[PDB]
């Protein structure tokens, strides 16, 4: 039912490109940021802009006037654990901003470095949510 | 951005809100969706319009009240109209009911869902999202509600939805506060409101720790959160300022003796200026001020001796006179004492003092009166008296530094009347006069005096013209008019005699 996804480059899902999920009608997915130790001088760390793009800004990785702003991964240092954020698939939204989801489509996600990746190459997810006949 | 201090909100939250849903699946939803500009929040979304029956809850954390006795909570909701979304009417709703619940335990690990309060059934006013099809645009409705009186130690929040499409966008709880301020020169600190929206808290506030108070100062706090009008004034203290709100000191060269509504006054004339913060300007050396005169008063000098002395002697007696002080200084209470030197018998400065009952028929010392009289004196013995001019700051001051005196003897006679008096230059308007000493002085010659009275007319004013030497003059003088002369020998002894009337017309 719900869907655990790391966004971090040291995954092995993500560096492949080709990353992938197939969810259902009011499923649930967790994004997860970067977390790293007290440790770390701050250099090495990873910070990533969540943005929700079309097929366009998928391949180009591009947002600006393709897509909208969704989640930051500003402070790698969460005392719970890493930085978690709750994405519901539901049909309707009560919520004026809240984004809706329809059954047998493609909806796509991009994330930008803070400090950067030069627009060569960014972390992508593909989002496909399944029929009402493949879902029960 | 308020004045009023929050206790709970959905944006100050340290990560997740962690808020406990009855039920947890199928239920309140913890879906978070970024607000500009780079605010996270937790918003809570439920949407379960196609299912008959519906019941949910959403318990908020532990708030604590902080002394606090009415709180406001508003609440930013967004909703989904039911005829606008495909489905049966009644099933869909636009309304949902909120509750709170008192409590005193920290961690409480369940709370009943009977034990509950409610408050109100909260609908989205004035307009709210359908949502429009063809374009997407935000909803501007938040919703207040107040509660108390509160008596527990802190409260629990609730949210029961009935089967609407419902998304709490941010939860913010308030208590409304009264601020800190320094009105009628009296600091006032921040209080908190009643228990109603109808009371008022009396608050009395202390004054500034440079300030008296005059009038007990007291205020109300307002439960919109606002101070009313000042019932009771206070005033700065002596040698303190009532400038800029807060007592402020005398700046240098200014002073302030009494707790006065009026400023710190410029120090007086010939007055030192002291350090900031002055009672009074303190006096300079060869100035002072007497301790029961008034502050505003200048520094006033001691005063001069008196420049002119006559004595007159008696055969037990004697009598001084005395004029007017040269510098008063600026006091106008100037008396005068008369002190017994007896250093005029013998040649040397060395002498014992008059340690014998002396008699004094104005007074002894410190007399108003510029004529003196002694009433008993030793006969063949000679004498010396100090008059003392004394101020009513002279005591404060240092001793007058010199005082005029006299030497005088009690058995010895008045000087005798002069033998002749001769005209030597007479013209139409100058007469000129030359006389000899007395036969019999009886002390040394200090003093000459000569009369001036008109002869063959009437009864004029005799003028009387005082020299040393034996040779005088007149100046301004009618002519061809009868003038008669008299010549008096005046010593430290007493009063003479008028000399050999000398008849002398104008040329």
């Amino acid at each position: 039912d719900r869907y655990a996804v790391y966004w971090n480059s040291s995954n092995p899902r993500f560096q492949r490109g080709d990353y992938h999920i197939d969810v259902c009608i009011n499923d649930y997915l967790d994004v997860f940021c970067p977390h790293y130790e007290d440790s770390v001088p701050e250099d090495k760390t990873e910070r990533y802009v969540l943005y929700m793009v079309n097929f366009d800004g998928y391949s180009a990785c591009d947002h600006t006037s393709k897509g909208f702003k969704r989640w930051e991964c500003n402070r790698p240092h969460s005392p719970n654990g890493p930085l978690k954020f709750s994405e519901k698939f539901q049909l309707f939204t009560p919520f004026s901003l809240g984004f809706e989801f329809r059954p047998g489509r493609e909806y796509f996600y991009i994330s930008s470095a803070i400090p950067d990746n030069g627009r060569r190459s960014c972390l992508k997810l593909k989002v496909f949510v399944r029929p009402t006949n493949s879902c029960m | 951005p308020a004045n009023e201090v929050t206790l709970l909100d959905s944006r100050s939250v340290q990560g997740e809100l962690g808020w406990i849903a009855s039920p947890l699946e199928g239920g309140w939803e913890e879906v978070s969706i970024m607000d500009e500009k780079n605010t996270p929040i937790r918003t809570y979304q439920v949407c379960n319009v196609m299912e008959p029956s519906q019941n949910n809850w959403l318990r908020t954390d532990w708030i604590t009240r902080e002394g606090a006795q009415r709180v406001y909570i508003e609440i930013k909701f967004t909703l989904r109209d039911c005829n606008s979304l495909p489905g049966v009417m009644g099933t869909c709703k636009e309304t949902f009911n909120l509750y709170y619940y008192e409590s005193d335990n920290d961690k409480e690990r369940f709370i009943r869902e009977n034990q509950f309060v409610k408050i109100d059934t909260i609908a989205a006013d004035e307009s709210f999202t359908q949502v429009d099809i063809g374009d997407r645009i935000m909803k501007l409705n938040t919703e207040i509600r107040d509660v108390g009186p509160l008596s527990k130690k802190g409260f629990y929040l609730a949210f029961q939805d009935v089967g609407a499409c419902i998304a709490l966008v941010s939860v913010r709880v308030f208590y409304k506060k009264c601020p800190l301020t320094v009105r009628n020169l009296a600091q006032f600190p921040d209080t908190i409101t009643g228990a109603d929206t109808s009371s008022l808290v009396e608050v009395r506030g202390s004054c500034v720790n440079n300030s008296e108070e005059k009038d007990v100062p007291k205020m109300y706090c307002g439960a919109d959160g606002e101070w009313l009008v000042p019932i009771g004034n206070c005033l700065c203290n002596a040698g303190h300022e009532e400038r800029s709100g807060e007592c402020q000191a005398c700046k240098i060269g200014y002073y302030k003796a009494l707790s006065t509504d009026a400023t710190c006054a410029k120090c007086p004339p010939h007055s030192y200026s002291v350090w900031e913060g002055a009672t009074s300007c303190t006096c300079d050396r060869g100035f002072f001020r007497a301790d029961n005169d008034a502050a505003s008063m200048p520094c006033t000098r001691p005063p001069s001796a008196p420049l002119n002395l006559i004595s007159n002697v008696n055969e037990t007696s004697v009598n001084l006179e005395w004029s007017s002080p040269q510098n008063t200084g600026g006091r106008q209470d100037i008396s005068y004492n008369v002190v017994c030197k007896k250093c005029g018998a013998g040649d040397p400065s060395k002498c014992r003092p008059c340690g014998s009952g002396v008699h004094y028929t104005p007074q002894q010392n410190g007399l108003k009166t510029t004529k003196v009289s002694i009433t008993d004196l030793l006969a063949h013995t000679n004498y010396t008296f100090e008059i003392w001019a004394v101020n009513g700051v002279s005591k404060y001051n240092p001793n007058p530094d010199q005082s005029v005196s006299v030497t005088v003897t009690t058995n010895q006679a008045a000087p005798s009347s002069i033998a002749l008096v001769q005209a030597k230059e007479v013209t139409r308007y100058s007469v000129a006069l030359a006389w000899l000493e007395p036969d019999r002085p009886n002390g040394v010659i200090l003093e000459y005096e000569v009369k001036y009275y008109e002869k063959d007319q009437n009864e004029r004013s005799y003028r009387i013209v005082r020299t040393a030497a034996r040779n005088t003059d007149i100046k301004g003088l009618n002519p061809l008019t009868s003038y008669v002369f008299h010549v008096r020998a005046r010593t430290a002894a007493g009063y003479g005699d008028f000399s050999e009337p000398l008849e002398v017309t104008t040329n």
